[PDB]
């Protein structure tokens, strides 16, 4: 369970050149068809490979010097395809999406499939930098137990 | 809900188009507010505008 | 890989709400 490398390797490099692909096809617009089309398959596809690479987002903020110097450079450029082309795909996708429900109708699945990505993904996320805030807050009530136990 | 609330801001026109035709078209943009808040809390339980 | 396992779906699912579209498979937002 230490030994979590060629997931790593295939995994970064495919976040990098599927989220690379992502970048259009998670990020699919132009114009609707059911809001991209279906952003829960489609928004939510590039929320879960930034959610794949929350290991480049949020894990990135937990993996601060764990064991090697490029688990987050080397695989940064494969972040750059890989978190900013799933994150603001699903951001493209959310923008569009909410975008896409401000359209009249908007709509009976276009509407269903976006918002629904924009609330699994929107409490997720809620939860998620919740839980990081009470990692903050787990932390000040752990570690500031220890650090601050005052001892 | 500001995109209601700036299709609504924007739906002012400030002039206001006689004179106060701003909540005309924004107030049209309130009740595509409703069924847009409606329609997407029947679509999304935990956000994306729900009321 | 960019699904990812699965985010056509199950990662949809975190609420899901919305039938039928369907884009996502079951169920809810919260248990507690």
């Amino acid at each position: 369970v230490n030994t979590t490398s060629s997931i790593y390797d295939r995994i970064y490099n495919f976040v990098a050149l599927m989220e690379h692909i992502e970048r259009l096809l998670v990020a699919e617009l132009a114009e609707d068809a059911l809001e991209t089309g279906c952003p829960h398959l489609l928004e939510i596809h590039f929320l879960l490979t930034s959610a794949r690479d929350f290991q480049e987002q949020v894990v990135v903020m937990a993996k601060e010097a764990t064991e090697d110097a490029q688990r987050t450079v080397m695989k940064l450029f494969s972040r750059l395809s890989g978190i900013i082309s799933k994150f603001d795909k699903l951001l493209d996708g959310l923008t569009y999406d909410i975008v896409e429900m401000a359209r009249a109708e908007q709509i009976s699945l276009a509407i269903r499939l976006f918002k629904i990505y924009d609330l699994e993904e929107r409490e997720d996320l809620r939860i998620e930098a919740i839980r990081n805030i009470i990692k903050k807050k787990e932390i000040e009530i752990e570690k500031s137990s220890i650090k601050k136990l005052p001892n | 809900n500001s995109i209601s609330e700036m299709f609504g801001e924007m739906r002012e026109k400030y002039v206001g188009d006689q004179k106060f035709d701003v909540l005309d078209n924004m107030d049209w943009i309130f009740n595509e507010l409703i069924i847009v808040k409606e329609h997407i809390a029947n679509c999304c339980p935990p956000h994306w505008n729900i009321f | 890989m960019d699904r990812f396992q699965i985010g056509d779906e199950q990662l949809l699912r975190f609420y899901q709400l919305k039938t039928i579209n369907p884009t996502h498979s079951w169920a809810q937002d919260s248990s507690k």
